[PDB]
């Protein structure tokens, strides 16, 4: 069970790192897009 | 009605300290009316003075002190029925560092 | 699913993207939101891996669903307006556009409004109050206002600027609300429409006697104003419609170095108009000089242009050459 | 389908077409509409890809259904009038044509 | 699912770019027509 | 966290042992600044008490803490630092030359060091790259080689290239080799040489041999 849980955690962190590289890529491509997406998030924080 | 006299030097020093000035600069009182911001500062320390005066008096006689209005000229006030009416004045000299000012409390003897 | 506030989730995204990307995202954010996210990235707690994954997944979904356009949203204004109506009307419309977004406090109204009326407003204020208001505004506005105060008050105000020690928060709040109440008057927007470059344009039109009397009166009233008006009267564009004979005559009076410096800022049509009239050798050497000499300062170019405009005016006064608005139609 | 106002959609179209094309489209617009669209593209919000696609598709439909003629609407006027009645009467009729379009303010009446 | 969504987004953006080239083409052909179409849009904004 | 001057005003009346006790708890810089404000006798007494501190009682310190909490219960102090120097100078950089020369004259009369700081903030070691090539050529005739070498160490690569590309190839090469060869030099010395050459720049601009203008010289 311990090996299964640790490999599940490893897969989760590897996928997170991969899409974090993806997020880095889109952020360096169109930083205005991500800035206005977090603008959306700040706007919808209030509902 | 009574009167609280706030001197231009005192108001100048208070505003200077309040709004960033350390007061090291020489006090330049040429003679001018108090602006709305200066009026707000006047209102604040006047409220403090009236509260302190009420606290001081409460030990002898409790009373209610209420602000009426402010004026720039002695002709605006005419605190007595006649200018020859006998009145009580109490001066206070306030020093902060090297900056000196005065403020007075004027109550008619009829009060 | 823990109660992860969206501000904290945005902090998570800012942390995860990277420092350069975080600054780039910040640069497209308003100051109040910057301080809110600043407090969030101050009191930020640790986020578990699963909550991290959920936040990044939903953020990727939002970015994918809403990513588009945002190409040139601001400079599109300037480029469209410039290519459409020219620089002056482009700037007028752009100023209106940038003023459409209102201030929140009357302090920024003071920045956006006329320095002279600002000096009138602030002259009676306390010198420390003057300093506090002045530091807030854009530096050009503050400099202009200080240019209007007398020497002594300006001296005290600058010295207070330099020796500023810090305004209390309640003090600045009361000052701001007082300024908001004072500037609550609906709109100032002193319409800049009209003035110079219209005065000279009009003087270009009526009878020669009338316009010469007008410019003589303007010179009597203010010589510099008259000189500006005359420089706008001529304009360095009618030299291509003042036809060939004037070009040939003015070559006999223009120095080669002055012509070379002036032609650098001249348009290719005007350069060709001046070049094609004279001898082949002179045209070739002038073209080679124009293509060979390095860039010359606009001030020097306009100095040479003003000198040759003086020459043109002096020759037109003698009547050797005709400066007419009506195009010489040829049949 | 978000509540995309047509003014903002026209802003989006002006964004997508390009700079010189945007200026050309502007040149056939009235001043009030120009200010309205300038303010709209001042406070423009960034648009999602799907809303972008819907706006461009409906705009392509409108352009396809509405594109025709508008060849020489103004210069054809003058050419026909000149070739018909000669220059003086062509100019008289053209002046009547251009003056039929009223001012909004008496200032332009003064002109 | 992620690859399907990303390829759907890519197809959508490619089609948008293609017809945007089309819009550029008709706009440079008959700018009066597009100006009058947005005139229609401004007119129909009000109902 | 609050201003040392107001802290000194608050603690001046307190008992010297109370002053020592309060000064112990604060950050070292705050305590030193507060002590810099007290007169010689009280400062000496409080320092001696700090040295000879023996230990405050727990109830005593608790009462002192609650008294201080009550006194400082006033909502927020946060004296806004916004504005001051580096704002005044870049103010003075804008208006008319006569107005700003009257400005620096009055500021110098009021306080010479304040005027010198304001002038150093006026110039800033950045406009030497926009004060164009002819000024560089002229200033080379006045700058000492060692001073230029020391100053260029802290100078930006764009400014170093701007100064280097104007003069002779031999001079540029030897200056570049000296910059790459000499070891690091103290920032104080670098700014001393920079201030000397700024004095030279000011003295030449006063003579009018060079133009220092904020407006960029556009070239066509």
């Amino acid at each position: 069970k311990d090996e299964q849980l640790q490999q599940r955690r490893a897969n989760q962190r590897l996928g997170a790192e991969v899409m974090s590289q993806r997020i880095r890529e889109m952020s360096d491509n169109d930083p205005r897009v991500v800035a206005l997406v977090i603008r959306q998030w700040m706007s919808n924080d209030h509902e | 009605t009574g009167l609280v006299v706030f001197s231009p030097s005192l108001v100048f020093i208070a505003v200077d300290n309040l709004f960033g000035g350390d007061g090291r600069f020489p006090t330049k009182v040429e003679g001018r009316e108090f602006t709305h911001t200066e009026q707000r500062v006047i209102n604040r320390m006047l409220k403090l003075a009236l509260e302190g005066y009420s606290d001081a008096w409460k030990a002898i006689n409790p009373l209610e002190v209420e602000y009426v209005r402010s004026e720039m000229q002695v002709k605006f006030t005419n605190i007595t029925t006649s200018p020859n009416d006998i009145v009580v004045n109490t001066p206070f000299h306030v020093e902060i560092g090297n900056l000196t000012g005065e403020f007075n409390i004027c109550l008619p003897f009829s009060m | 699913m823990s109660n992860l506030s969206g501000t904290d989730k945005s902090v998570i995204l800012l942390m995860t993207i990277g420092e350069d990307r975080a600054a780039e995202v910040f640069k497209h954010l308003s100051t109040r939101e910057v301080q809110a996210l600043s407090t969030a990235m101050a009191n930020v707690r640790q986020i578990s891996n699963k909550q991290l994954t959920d936040v990044l997944s939903e953020f990727e979904q939002e970015a994918e669903q809403f990513a588009a356009l945002n190409i040139n949203a601001n400079e599109y204004l300037r480029s469209v307006l410039v290519k459409a109506l020219g620089e002056e009307r482009a700037s007028s419309l752009l100023e209106d556009i940038l003023e459409t977004r209102d201030t929140t406090s009357g302090i920024e109204t003071l920045n956006f409004m006329e320095p002279q009326s600002a000096a009138d407003l602030i002259r009676d204020e306390h010198p420390q109050i003057i300093a506090t208001i002045l530091v807030h505004l854009k530096r050009s506005q503050a400099a202009d206002i200080l240019a209007l105060f007398d020497e002594r008050l300006r001296h005290d105000v600058m010295l207070r600027i330099a020796t500023f020690g810090g305004v209390q928060p309640a003090a600045l709040a009361e000052l701001t609300e007082v300024l908001n109440g004072l500037l609550d008057g609906q709109n100032l927007k002193r319409s800049k429409m009209g003035g110079v470059r219209t005065a000279a344009e009009i003087i270009n039109l009526m009878k020669t006697q009338q316009e010469e009397a007008v410019i003589t009166a303007v010179r009597e009233f203010d010589g510099e104003l008259a000189q500006k008006i005359i420089d706008e009267m001529f304009l360095f564009e009618n030299l291509v419609d003042v036809d060939d004979r004037s070009i040939q005559r003015l070559l006999q009076e223009v120095d080669s170095e002055s012509l070379l410096i002036a032609l650098k800022g001249a348009e290719p049509p005007l350069r060709e108009k001046f070049l094609r009239n004279m001898s082949q050798r002179a045209a070739d050497i002038l073209r080679d000089d124009l293509a060979n000499r390095g860039p010359v300062r606009l001030s020097q170019v306009e100095n040479e242009q003003k000198a040759i405009l003086l020459i043109v005016r002096r020759l037109a006064e003698t009547g050797e050459m005709v400066i007419g608005s009506g195009e010489d139609t040829y049949v």
